[PDB]
């Protein structure tokens, strides 16, 4: 049937998911994920949106600030709003798959709720597509792929110019932080392309 | 992050092999999630960080893919001009333009809420403001607006079935990431993916630029310029976050350099020499690299030269002679706590002294300390990520090559003294510190071993598990957080593809309310350290053969 999602876990607990369209396929993913790494993910959610102190308290305020200072939710919402339904199904499926398990967990806390939630004194809540996009956006984009030290570099340069003078200051800057180094081991041999 | 991909000509008893070691630190529960997807155009296996929709590490039966971090310069900083008579406005193309601003309130459990404003310009979010200079710093990202595009590109590549179809996705991936390809036919490929800015001529991308308009990006460069290679004459593709392509510029990070000294050369060296590699041998590169001292190769020549004319009894010589006796691979003793050889400790001490004497001494405070690190700095609980050649080492190395280096030495890092004099001074210091701890006989030095910790906090430093759940491995290993191998057209196996992975500490992070850990909470931890692996299953048959549990849901919308 086009209404079914099958779930098969191998020897080491690894889920394989079997389904006939995009929404149900990722709904399955969401479901097995909420079983395996609920908590890891709830906390990844909060990390990636700077909503950590909401439950862990005063210690994580600067972190929350830092995160939210470092993106613009509305851009992410606009991007999602501007997807096809086919693409939008991936996210909405995932979020609902997760939400389905959480409903069961908030229906059998005494047998299903991961201990951490009891230990850290809060309960999991429902996921929306924005939340699931941000797991990726707030890690892969906003951590890795978000590297500058251009301000520090300028500080360094001005300190070098002060000692050494202007022309030599820059020459030393080039010696410490070259743009490009001809002798660098490259993953694509020079015979093939520059 | 590392990877080696081995082509038809370089593979043995197979057509292609792809070995992938992404480095993101070590955590518990495991950083990546194991998942198989079957339906709606997808037939895939592997694993992926934070259970993203797209598998960053895996295969679909025909091809396989993977990633290492790119470190291209896809971020710049724009110096916005403001006026004291206009809060929230910046000058751009001769007119005063309004900043976007939102208000955020942070709810604090058992605490008073804090509210503040995020600002945003044309170029990006504001990262700092200097009222004194009337300037605001805005962070422009080439991938801005293409975040979810990139999420989706990761996913759709899983459907591709050849180089053309797959590169079409690669072009839609905007984050600065290295992408790797292998297939059943034994073709191998590489693409240094991402959006990268078309800069104005004269734009130095290591420093800020004015945001008043004339230095705005022209646009983005085309995918055509992104470095890429398909079936290279080398027979392999190897990467350890090193430069993708001759004359390609790296990230503007001061602490990051692609130069003469690069750890990828440790992989190159293993791979050259053996003309062909079976699967087992290709997976065994992990062990070899896991334990390789990265610095021995770079400095031992200078050390030998420097101590040749000393007496055989000079303790400085005893140190260098002992290093020369070493294969540069670290192993732990039976005590589970010290290294069989003392070579890393030696190099660390020497290099620390070496750097203070050269680079750091050439750089004004408080900046010199950016270059003071040897690369070995750790605690009981171990490094938190990969080991690498430090920035300072790399810069020193160029100085030791002298005329052999392409980088003009505007300052003589040796302060007009022979290199030899300094090298010895540093050896003296190392000998001084080490002998005081371990005594005067290098053969009786049991130096400390690096350990490994699976941390209960995620890389943000935010708890993702209880403190107790953190796990200790006796032996630190300069390897992937996970490892996976895909083998193509194995002449032995029936199936067209074989694939293995390892997801330590285990697939599940579930602990019941009564405290009972899942059966798959810890069951790959010992496998990890062992350099072991588990098989990855794709076909419905194989997945049925190794079932353990089965659930069926009726879903709709
Ligand atoms: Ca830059």
């Amino acid at each position: 049937p086009p209404t079914e999602v099958k779930i098969v876990r191998d020897e080491y607990g690894m889920p394989h998911i079997y389904a006939d369209d995009t929404y149900r396929l990722f709904y399955g993913y969401g479901y097995v994920v909420a079983q395996d790494r609920l908590f890891q993910m709830e906390m990844a959610r909060r990390s990636t949106q700077g909503t950590v102190s909401e439950v862990l308290g005063k210690a994580f305020v600067s972190f929350d600030k830092d995160i939210r200072q470092n993106y613009w939710p509305d851009s992410i919402r606009a991007q999602i709003a501007s997807l096809s339904a086919e693409d939008k199904s991936i996210l909405q499926g995932y979020a609902d798959g997760m939400n389905a398990w959480i409903d069961k967990v908030n229906a059998s806390p005494d047998k299903l709720l991961p201990q951490q939630f009891s230990t850290f004194g809060f309960k999991p809540k429902h996921w929306e597509p924005f939340d699931v996009a941000m797991i990726f956006v707030g890690t892969m984009a906003n951590r890795f792929s978000d590297s500058t030290s251009e301000i520090d570099n300028l500080a360094l340069l001005t300190a070098l110019k002060d000692k050494y003078g202007k022309q030599q200051g820059m020459a030393v800057f080039n010696q410490l932080k070259w743009l490009v180094n001809p002798s660098a081991p490259t993953t694509i041999a020079a015979r093939e392309s520059a | 992050c590392n990877m080696w991909v081995i082509g038809k000509n370089k593979a043995q008893d197979a057509k292609a092999i792809m070995v992938n070691g992404p480095q993101f630190g070590w955590y518990a529960p495991a950083y990546t999630y194991g998942i198989g997807l079957h339906g709606a155009g997808y037939d895939v296996t592997g694993n992926t960080p934070f259970a993203y929709p797209g598998l960053v590490f895996g295969h679909n039966g025909t091809i396989s893919w993977g990633s290492t971090a790119g470190f291209g310069d896809d971020v710049d900083i724009f110096a916005e001009k403001l006026s004291a008579e206009k809060p929230g406005y910046y000058q751009h193309n001769g007119e005063w333009v309004k900043m976007l601003s939102r208000k955020e309130t942070i709810a604090v459990k058992d605490g008073q809420p804090e509210t503040f404003t995020v600002w945003r310009t044309l170029h990006g979010n504001v990262i700092k403001t200097d009222t004194a200079t009337q300037t605001a710093y805005a962070k422009a990202r080439a991938w801005d607006g293409k975040e979810v595009a990139s999420l989706l590109a990761w996913t759709h590549q899983m459907k591709a079935k050849n180089w053309p179809e797959w590169t079409q996705q690669a072009a839609k991936q905007a984050l600065t990431i290295n992408w790797y390809y292998a297939d059943v036919n034994g073709n191998i490929g590489y693409v240094h993916t991402g959006a990268y800015p078309d800069r104005q001529p004269g734009h130095d991308p290591r420093l800020p630029v004015p945001g008043t308009g004339k230095w705005d990006w022209k646009g983005l460069l085309s995918f055509d310029l992104n470095p890429k290679v398909y079936n290279p004459q080398s027979g392999y593709i190897a990467n350890w976050n090193n430069s993708p392509q001759k004359d390609y510029p790296a990230s503007d990070l001061f602490a990051f350099l692609w130069g003469g000294a690069d750890r990828v050369t440790e992989i190159d060296t293993t791979l050259d020499k053996q003309p062909r590699f079976t699967a087992d041998q290709a997976w065994d590169v992990i062990r070899q690299t896991s334990r390789r001292d990265l610095n021995l190769r770079l400095f031992l020549p200078a050390l030998k030269d420097a101590t040749a004319n000393l007496a055989e009894n000079d303790p400085r010589r005893q140190l260098v002679d002992k290093l020369a006796s070493w294969d540069g691979e670290n192993l732990v003793n039976d005590d589970g706590k010290t290294y069989q050889q003392p070579g890393s400790a030696i190099l660390n001490a020497w290099l620390t002294s070496m750097l203070k004497r050269t680079v750091v001494a050439a750089v004004p405070a408080p900046f010199g300390k950016w270059y003071s690190a040897s690369g070995y700095e750790t605690t009981q609980d171990g490094p938190t990520g990969s080991l690498n050649i430090s920035v300072g080492a790399k810069i020193l190395y160029e100085a030791l090559q002298g005329d052999k280096s392409p980088i003009p030495q505007a300052v003589d890092l040796f302060g007009g003294k022979p290199q030899q004099e300094v090298i010895l001074a540093a050896l003296d210091d190392a000998w001084q510190t080490l002998s005081k701890r371990y005594g005067n006989d290098v053969t009786g030095w049991k130096t400390p071993a690096m350990a490994l910790t699976f941390r209960a906090n995620n890389f943000f430093g935010v708890p993702q598990a209880a403190a107790k759940e953190a796990r200790h491995q006796a032996e630190y290993q300069n390897r992937g957080t996970e490892n996976d191998m895909i083998v193509f057209s194995p002449t032995s196996g029936n199936r067209p593809v074989l694939a293995w992975d390892v997801v330590a500490p285990g697939q599940s992070g579930f602990i019941a309310p009564d405290g009972k850990a899942d059966k798959h909470y810890d069951d790959q931890l010992i496998m990890y350290e062992s350099f072991g692996r588990k098989s990855l299953w794709l076909t419905p048959q194989d997945v049925d053969e190794h079932k353990e549990s089965q659930e069926v849901l009726q879903v709709q919308r």
